């Protein structure tokens, strides 16, 4: 929920 | 009194007001003549936000000085940005590239981390490796953290008239060619960072 990756996806599609 | 010179870039107008009176006479005089609000405005005298109570006095104002007018943007930027001129050399390295799955496909975005002061999620700045497009809504938010919802609708309303807007509803925010996405971090003072994003290997 608090990676890198993660929250980079959530960034870009909501 | 004094001759003062006011410009956005493209027109200059010359004025001419006392040393004690609010430079807002002349921030109303130059934005009366340009079509737009005063509130939609912010005036640099040596890099400096003139505020509208301040006079000519109050600064050290001598005669046929500039006064730089440019769009308003969110009064507190980001402590990270308070410098436009560090290398942006190391900070190439720190860019990564993420693959993400969507409907249509997986896309390959570059991803950049920034410290945020206001809150303890992780803010990116993105880079679509396919067209090299940049998310101008990323780095509005990262560079200014505190500023109201209005204060960004505007901007991206700038962002639209004044640039290449590139906007689908598969991918969120508003997204512009890299060519508009350093003349932003100039306004932002974000050119180290949008530099290292392009450079960055996808």
């Amino acid at each position: 929920p608090l990676d890198d990756e993660e929250a980079f996806e959530k960034q870009v599609t909501s | 009194h004094i001759n003062l010179k006011v410009s956005d870039g493209s027109s200059e107008i010359f004025f001419k007001i006392k040393k004690t009176t609010p430079l807002r006479r002349l921030m109303e005089a130059f934005a009366k003549r340009q079509g737009k609000e005063m509130d939609s405005l912010r005036f640099l005298y040596d890099g400096i936000r003139i505020e509208a109570d301040q006079t000519p006095e109050d600064l050290d104002m001598e005669d046929n000085d500039i006064i730089e007018a440019h769009r308003s943007l969110p009064a507190e930027r980001n402590p990270l940005y308070k410098d436009d001129t560090l290398d942006h050399t190391p900070l190439i390295p720190k860019c990564r590239a993420q693959v993400i799955e969507f409907p249509d496909g997986p896309a390959t975005f570059v991803r950049l981390k920034c410290t945020n002061p206001e809150s303890k999620v992780p803010h990116f700045l993105m880079r679509m490796a396919k067209d090299s497009s940049i998310s101008a809504t990323s780095m509005f938010r990262s560079a200014f953290p505190k500023a109201t919802q209005e204060e960004e609708d505007l901007e991206m309303r700038w962002i639209r008239d004044n640039l290449n807007p590139i906007e689908d509803k598969r991918v969120a925010g508003l997204w512009v060619p890299p060519a508009d996405a350093l003349a932003l971090a100039k306004d932002y003072s974000m050119t180290p960072f949008i530099n290292a994003l392009l450079e960055a290997s996808s």
